[PDB]
RNA sequence: CCACCCGAGAUUGAGCUAACAGGUCUGUGAUGCCCUUAGAUGUCCGGGGCUGCACGCGCGCUACACUGACUGGCUCAGCGUGUCCUACGCCGGCAGGCGCGGGUAACCCGUUGAACCCCAUUCGUGAUGGGGAUCGGGGAUUGCAAUUAUUCCCC
């Protein structure tokens, strides 16, 4: 087998290797098999070889099922004719009763589609004759079995049909489709799976990526429409009262072959909206949320002027009951609707809920409470279908036109829809300005809701969060001198002294919306004004005005990024000065303005950062969690920017940690919070700081092991597990002993509080060594503790 | 983390299945409706309820459940 | 241009390939009245004596016939044959000629058509 | 579930080895008695027995036959198996030996080549050739050993 693969007389030498495949041994015709498969790929002896495979197949009953597995070893390396030839032995085999023989011919079939083979292998033509060939087994309907592993071979046959020519394998495809419809009436769920899977994988690969070519399909369609159309109306039809068992899968099915092919297969399709509308009426159906996934599938390929023309809601103003057949197309229509024209929301949505909220009025205000909340319910959730109409509409440009007055209105005058409206105009910012004309429209009526919004967020008392978040993207999407403009104002508002503190507070929080948007020499004089801010001794306006400069110093890129190049030096020295004064709220935005300018500050700033050290630490066992986070962050940022100034960085970081040791030696406070920093730095830089170091450190937290405070304790407690995480087991060997030492002669009321992170750290030091161990060498009570782990590890698994 | 208690859910289906009229999106105007309605003894619990009511109304305002 | 059924007896299966051909029932290389238990070789010959000689002339179906004993095996050839038959003018023949013969077959003896559904029970 | 805006607070502090009938098992007594060339079955060696048979109560196998028995021919399975399961040839009446191969297994046994059943011959209503025990001789395996028949084969 070497020599001739890596090679008149070699003819004679590749025969005397093949012919000794029918020899009974299962060693050596294993070998001669393998041999001969590693000859031919590694070809002009492939014509011999299928010629020895037909004679000695004809002149033969368990030498077949070995020549079959080379048969399926070697199909795909054939010429064309030997191809056809030994499809045809292949068929002759089939023609008897023996199921491992046709197994075997059908997984030889398997191979040799499976690996799509060339034109000079296999044609168009010989894929199709032994395609139709195929057709004339199914034996039955449940054998599962031969059922599954053939599907899935013309599955393979049907992709390679199509690979070679679309057109015709297009053509072909809606009968076996029907026929898989027709199988889909197994009782096995296995071949209900296979077919589910086989008709899903054959519409995403073959059908879809021909979406374009194919075009608009009619009821009258003549080329390869008409195969759509028709294995369209055969998975349509396979939706009747014959199956009762498949109904999920057929509803896969048909979303599937909606995403695929709705925009241009709408003509045909309605019939099968009607018909999944009408399976929705049943009194118990356990399908409804397929169906609505389907029809949800639907509504995303087409859109929702073609579904209500199909079906239509029947909320169209008066009715007569009180019970909506189709109440779940609206939520169907708000999940699914995303590629659409508002053009259509505007003229069928508008009018209709305006009729909708005069009548719902109209029956408050006249006793009958219970359908005027229905009434509204219903305008209420057929107006947040504008979010969905706002995902990418195709008509933005002429369409928005017609809403910019309705939608002012609506967010001035009727609350509660407003956080919706708020919602829909940042659905629309945030995927709807990839086109230039469109944000220019956008703009252009930017210029008029300005201040609308401005005043809606400076009313007394309200959702304001909603129209803030709306105000920074909406102001991120507009032009600069706008901005400029209303900051400018934003800061007469200010710093006009005739303004009460909620109205001033107010203007605060548009200053901070619009401080990012702003060029360059409005930021610098923004931040001139907000300087003398920063001592004020009310908590909320120090609050803002760090939120401003954490605001202005958020941008990587703009006006605000050569602000801080240009202002980084005053930046310093006014951050440092107002470090004293700063409350306690204010110190969750400040650690992110520091934050904000850690990331991209220079090698000749150390003085900086090891002033900043022990405010940081302090954030770090501050009270508000937001603060901590921060705190942890910045820890973590200038850990970073430490690993930029020096060439070794474990030297850097130990530079880094001897700015932070003594904070183990001042007040409990100030132990428990650098216990907490070396605990929250040692989970970021495993191995970088160095594992003799982790050592001593860990040492050292065992003295403070012996505190009385409980919050010293509990932070050491924590160190210990985040070494015992991190740092290794053979590290650990050597200091399991001292650490636990210290653990056990901790106290009475000590170890009863704190009973949960020692169990969790016995557990964790059990699971990482020898059970008796720390059985031995703990103290009498904790051994009870201790075997409890052990069930743990017992009845986890 | 955090999660509802029993007493919370079988109080909050009681007003559900009471008085779902007069209740409506707000947080406030539910808190004050539902402090308006039954018999109530702690801050906490109701401001539990109310929560619980209005994301539960958030939720089968969209579909039955 | 051909079928292949099968028909199902306990253990015994027996696969029918059903041919246009020259009027030849072919059972494992044998034809029906050279079968072994000609004490009970009507029954092999009760859908060929039942229904006539005549539109039989131009098919060929060849039986291979594996598992069972001797009456649970000639029950399946037949009932074989007779889907065979079935199948075969379902495809290739008119609506009207199957149905009538599945409903004379049906009139004969119902499991002519569709199997014994009870076996060993365990 | 995560992150974020607002908010003073989106989690900062106090209290909670003990209980089990949930399972189940050989550690602590200077524990009460009784025994210890009267070994709480002391170890090994050789040979027997568990089948022995007048009799009762019962599980099963084979039958009393003609719907049978003998002879020849015919054709169909599954649950399971194997490093002792066996493919092939020779010597063989015949159990079985001899030379050779596979299988640590949907592969080799093994299309598991079954038996009643069917198709032809003879027997012909009697302790019959039905039914086969109980005995007499030889032969061949299995095993250190077949004598109290181990087992099978030929009259």
């Amino acid at each position: 087998a070497t020599l001739l693969r890596k090679q008149p007389v070699t003819l004679q030498v590749y025969h005397g290797l093949l012919s000794f495949t029918v020899h009974p041994k299962p060693k050596i015709r294993k070998a001669a098999q393998h041999g001969v498969c590693s000859v031919l790929k590694g070809h002009p002896a492939a014509i011999s070889t299928a010629k020895f495979c037909i004679q000695e197949i004809e002149k033969s009953a368990t030498t077949t099922l070995h020549m079959l597995t080379l048969l399926k070893d070697l199909l795909p390396c054939f010429p064309e004719g030997l191809v056809k030839s030994c499809s045809e032995t292949l068929l002759r085999v089939m023609t008897l009763s023996h199921v491992l023989v046709t197994a075997c011919a059908m997984q030889a079939f398997h191979s040799l589609f499976h690996a799509r083979p060339g034109l000079s292998t296999l044609s168009a033509e010989l894929n199709a004759q032994i395609i139709t060939a195929l057709y004339d087994y199914v034996p039955s309907e449940n054998d599962l079995q031969p059922l599954l592993a053939w599907l899935k071979v013309m599955e393979k046959a049907h992709i390679n049909l199509v690979r070679l020519q679309w057109d015709l394998g297009l053509g072909h495809l809606p009968r076996f489709f029907g026929t898989a419809v027709t199988c889909l009436l197994s009782p096995h769920s296995q071949v209900l799976t296979a077919a589910t899977q086989s008709l899903k994988e054959i519409l995403k690969e073959c059908v879809a990526p021909h979406m374009a070519d194919i075009g608009s399909v009619t009821s009258s369609a003549s080329g390869p429409a008409q195969s759509v159309a028709k294995m369209f109306r055969a998975v349509e039809e396979g939706l009747t009262y014959k199956f009762h068992a498949a109904w999920s899968s057929v509803l896969q099915l048909l979303c599937v072959f909606f995403e695929a092919c709705g925009r241009q297969a709408h003509p045909v399709m309605r019939k099968c909206l009607q018909s999944l509308c009408d399976l929705r009426l049943s009194p118990h159906f356990p399908h409804t949320a397929a169906l609505d996934q389907a029809v949800g599938a639907a509504v995303t390929s087409m859109g929702p002027e073609v579904v209500l023309q199909a079906v239509p809601l029947e909320i169209d103003g008066s009715e007569e009951t009180l019970d909506f057949p189709r109440s779940w197309l609206l939520p169907v229509i708000r999940d699914h609707v995303q590629e659409t024209r508002l053009g259509f929301f505007t003229t069928y949505f508008l009018p209709l809920a305006n009729t909708l909220k005069s009548k719902a009025m109209d029956l408050a205000q006249a006793g009958s409470t219970v359908e005027s909340k229905i009434y509204d319910t219903l305008q209420w959730q057929m107006w947040t279908l504008l979010p969905g109409f706002c995902t990418r509409p195709t008509d933005v440009a002429i369409s928005f036109k017609g809403l910019a007055r309705t939608l002012g209105m609506a967010i001035s005058e009727r609350p509660d829809l407003r956080v919706t409206v708020c919602q829909a105009l940042r659905t629309l910012i945030t995927k709807g300005c990839q086109a230039e004309a469109d944000r220019a429209e956008v703009s252009r009526f930017a210029k008029n809701f300005l201040p609308i919004l401005f005043n809606l967020y400076g009313q007394p008392v309200a959702p304001r969060r909603a129209v803030l978040e709306t105000i920074r993207t909406y102001l991120t999407i507009t032009d600069t001198q706008l901005v400029n403009s209303l900051l400018e104002k934003a800061s007469e508002k200010v710093l006009d002294p005739a303004s009460s503190d909620f109205t001033r507070l107010s203007v605060l929080d548009l200053v901070v919306a619009l401080a990012p948007c702003a060029d360059e020499a409005a930021i610098s004089k923004l931040y001139s004004t907000i300087r003398p801010y920063l001592e004020s001794k009310a908590h909320g306006v120090q609050k803002k005005a760090y939120r401003v400069l954490e605001e202005v110093c958020a941008s990587p890129q703009g006006p605000g990024a050569l602000f801080v190049q240009s202002h980084l030096e005053d930046l310093k020295k006014t951050l440092l000065d107002s470090l004293r004064s700063t409350s306690s709220p204010a110190k969750r935005p400040r650690l992110k303005c520091l934050l904000h300018i850690v990331r991209k500050l220079s090698a000749e700033h150390k003085e900086f950062i090891t002033a900043l050290i022990p405010e940081v630490i302090l954030c770090t066992k501050e009270v508000s969690v937001g603060a901590r986070k921060n705190a942890f962050a910045l820890l973590v940022e200038m850990g970073h920017a430490f690993l930029r100034f020096g060439s070794n960085q474990e030297e850097a970081l130990q530079c880094y940690l001897v700015l932070i040791y003594p904070g183990l030696v001042g007040a409990v406070t100030m132990v428990s919070c650098s216990i907490l920093a070396l605990t929250h730095l040692l989970f970021e830089f495993k191995g970088l700081m160095g594992t003799s170091t982790v050592e001593q450190l860990l040492e050292n937290v065992c003295l403070l092991l012996a505190s009385r405070t409980r919050d010293v304790v509990k932070s050491a407690l924590g160190f210990i597990k985040v070494a015992v995480t991190v740092m290794d087991v053979a590290h650990l060997a050597k200091h399991v002993q001292l650490v636990m030492e210290a653990i056990g002669k901790l106290s009475d009321d000590m170890r009863r509080h704190f009973r949960m992170k020692l169990r969790n750290l016995f557990t964790k030091f059990i699971r990482k060594f020898g059970f008796e161990l720390v059985k031995r060498l703990l103290p009498e009570e904790y051994h009870r503790v201790l075997v409890n782990i052990r069930k743990a590890e017992a009845r986890a698994k | 983390g955090r999660v509802r208690t029993k007493t919370v859910k079988k109080a909050a289906r009681v007003i559900i299945e009471k008085y779902y009229t007069r209740l409506g999106n707000d947080f406030h105007t539910n808190k004050r409706v539902c402090e308006e309605i039954a018999i109530i003894p702690s801050k906490k619990l109701r401001n539990k309820i109310a929560g619980y009511v209005t994301h539960l109304m958030k939720r089968i305002q969209r579909g039955p459940v | 241009q051909s079928v292949q059924v099968f028909g199902r007896k306990k253990t015994a299966t027996a696969v029918a390939h059903c041919k246009r051909g020259n009027g030849l029932i072919k059972v494992n290389g044998r034809p029906l009245e050279m079968i072994e238990p000609r004490t009970l070789q009507y029954k092999l010959l009760e859908p060929v004596l039942l229904l006539g000689k005549e539109r039989f002339a131009g098919v060929d179906i060849r039986v291979r016939v594996k598992g069972g004993g001797h009456v649970a095996q000639i029950y399946a050839i037949r009932q074989s044959i007779s889907k065979a038959l079935v199948a075969y003018y379902q495809k290739y023949v008119d609506e009207a000629s199957k149905k009538e013969i599945k409903d004379i077959l049906i009139q004969y003896d119902r499991t002519l058509l569709v199997a014994d559904p009870r076996r060993c029970e365990s």
